């Protein structure tokens, strides 16, 4: 198996073994894949509630393969889940854009990916 | 299409009405009430703020928009949202009937 | 390795094994926990493109556990990721419900859970 | 029942009970706010969470205020009285006594 977990509170990662051989994992919450193949995305975007809001910006989350949006995401300052089945491939840099740093909730917000089986 | 609230964007690599190099390249929205949504003007929202203060942009990805004042030394007298500097009518040998306020251009009058 | 894949253009899962361990498939796209644990809800709501709504309804994801509402998801019809990380019992019933039927297009829509192993090395 | 109060069993027997504000809800969890000019009335679109729309009365129904459901016309003939003015769709029908 090779799945990992990054805690936005604590900017650690939790994986499976101290040397996963699918990606290499960075300290600010970005990732490398280093073996080809399918995967699966997933995570979840807490944002602090509308009203401590002070910035009048879109809630807009973009998750980025090397320079390739994969998918746009945004809605009324809820609970976002992201992620999805895509096909990777090596040298891949995986990483997430916010539109505001600001509206993201630091505490119980994570995500990660992990190999995909048949 | 930066430059499209009802059309295209048609490059102003000549004046006509769009995007022009210098940030080094640069793209207006040229339809008064629109300022462009993005880092990279690929759409054009509408936003009136009513004269006498500009558009704030405080997006990333998706830009959310504000109506600040103008500040000192510059003015706007419509519902575009960009503030212009005021004319300087010393440049040209004028005089300054009227300096200027937020809202209304300075008035140059010429030496009698 | 417990992982289920249900994919709603057919209405057919895609499993590991002729019959996973910990859950119990239905051919309706709902399931039922077996085996108490960790599991990873994942999926991705494609709506119909906003053009072809004609009942202005909202674009309302629910996923549901036995009774509990577990997540409420809405947007303005894009593309809606589901799922997260939860903790789950033997005997929990997953199932999704929507907003109206009509804005669910079968092309690109899947959604599955699973099995967690433990993550214990921290970097 | 509640836009400014609680379900009190003024409630269901659900109703949302002020002017403008229809449920939002198949179970009414929640109420809404929506005006629907007289004459119009409230279409409930969802199936978790309600979406509005604003149809128009049908003939024979009326509604003369912002609550959003048609109420159907007063018959006079059915009293015994006569009809001062038939009614459209955003007022009732008047009637009068015999002489
Ligand atoms: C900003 O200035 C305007 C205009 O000032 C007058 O008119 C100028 C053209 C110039 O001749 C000045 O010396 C004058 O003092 C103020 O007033 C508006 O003036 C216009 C005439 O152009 C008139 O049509 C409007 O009704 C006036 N509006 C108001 C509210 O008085 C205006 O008050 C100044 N605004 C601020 C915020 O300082
Ligand atoms: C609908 O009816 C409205 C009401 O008309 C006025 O009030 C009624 C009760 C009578 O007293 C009548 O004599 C008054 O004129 C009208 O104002 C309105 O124009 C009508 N609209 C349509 C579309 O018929």
């Amino acid at each position: 198996s090779c799945m990992v977990k990054f805690e936005l509170s604590s900017s650690k990662w939790h994986m499976t073994s101290p040397k996963p051989h699918c990606v290499n994992t960075t300290s600010d919450g970005k990732l490398k894949i280093l073996q080809s193949g399918t995967y699966l995305i997933y995570g979840q975007v807490i944002p602090v509630d509308k009203k401590y809001i002070k910035d009048n910006a879109p809630f807009v989350v973009q998750i980025y393969k090397k320079n390739d949006v994969l998918q746009t995401l945004m809605n009324d300052f809820q609970i976002l889940p992201i992620g999805g089945v895509y096909e990777l491939h090596a040298g891949d840099n995986i990483y997430l854009k916010f539109n505001s740093k600001d509206h993201i909730q630091k505490t119980n917000t994570y995500w990660g990916i992990i190999l995909m089986p048949d | 299409p930066g430059c499209g609230p009802g059309k295209v964007q048609n490059g102003s690599g000549n004046n006509t009405r769009c995007c022009s190099l210098y940030p080094k390249e640069r793209c207006i929205c040229v339809t008064p009430e629109y300022h462009c949504g993005d880092p990279q003007c690929k759409i054009c929202k509408h936003y009136p703020c009513q004269p006498g203060q500009r558009v704030e942009s405080q997006g990333d990805i998706v830009f959310g928009f504000r109506c600040v004042a103008c500040a000192m030394g510059t003015f706007s007298a419509g519902r575009d949202g960009h503030c212009r500097l005021w004319t300087n009518c010393s440049q040209f040998g004028f005089l300054t009937m009227f300096p200027g306020n937020k809202t209304h251009n300075a008035v140059c009058i010429p030496e009698p």
